[PDB]
């Protein structure tokens, strides 16, 4: 969308992934399977629940007697009092519906935000290891057992240990 | 006055506040609906009336 992987060069979602909001799929050929980020999913839970709570929270509202009852020589406080209401309902509805549009954009566009990190999270790590295949997807050139993917995952991924390989398998191509 | 409730006459209702230590008096030749109850309240603040079925 704005940062153009959700929608973007990642064109769609992992159904099968529900162990969160952002994830792995690994090819080893011990197997493939999904995973999930919990340090940038549960950071998003964090935040977007904040976003909420902050939007309901924040609702201060006294005890109050909406209505007014007046005779028929009152006719001008009866149309104060309507004004006033009309135009409290005026300014919430403006308002509230404006905020839902506006913030609606700011989260999609967070979440779009935290996968493009990712990915380049991963980039960074595997710089000449490995190559930018199709979409939201690396391929290596030296072969990473389980054992390497959740590596990548933890952040810690010992890049000069399969350098002499990669540069190997990457010379032909 | 045209018959409500089939009768040609009325009474004007009125009612008042007695804060402690005053004094209501009332005097009369004649016309007065005297009272017979009348209501020691404390206040209370901010409400309203609802009208429905519910």
């Amino acid at each position: 969308g704005l940062f153009g992987a959700i929608a973007g060069f990642i064109e769609g979602g992992w159904t099968g992934m529900v162990d969160g909001w952002y994830g792995y799929h690994h090819q080893n050929e011990q197997g493939s399977g999904y995973a999930a980020d919990q340090k940038s999913t549960q950071n998003a839970i964090n935040g977007i629940t904040n976003k909420v709570n902050s939007v309901i929270e924040k609702m201060n509202t006294q005890f109050t007697a909406v209505g007014k009852e007046f005779n028929k020589l009152e006719r001008r406080m009866e149309n104060l009092n309507k004004k006033v209401d009309d135009g409290f309902i005026d300014i919430w509805t403006y308002n509230a519906e404006l905020l839902v549009l506006l913030e609606n954009e700011r989260t999609l566009d967070f979440h779009d935000s935290n996968v493009k990190n990712l990915y380049e999270k991963v980039k960074s790590q595997l710089k000449n290891n490995a190559k930018e295949i199709g979409n939201g997807c690396f391929e290596f050139y030296h072969k990473c057992n389980d054992e390497c993917m959740e590596s990548v995952k933890n952040g810690t991924y010992d890049y000069p240990k399969y350098s002499e390989e990669s540069k190997l398998n990457r010379e032909k191509i | 006055r045209p018959k409500v409730r089939d009768r040609e006459g009325r009474i004007n209702y009125y009612w008042t506040l007695l804060e402690p230590g005053d004094t209501i008096i009332f005097e009369a030749n004649g016309n007065l609906i005297a009272p017979r109850y009348a209501f020691a309240l404390s206040r209370g603040f901010g409400s309203g009336i609802i009208n429905s079925n519910a």
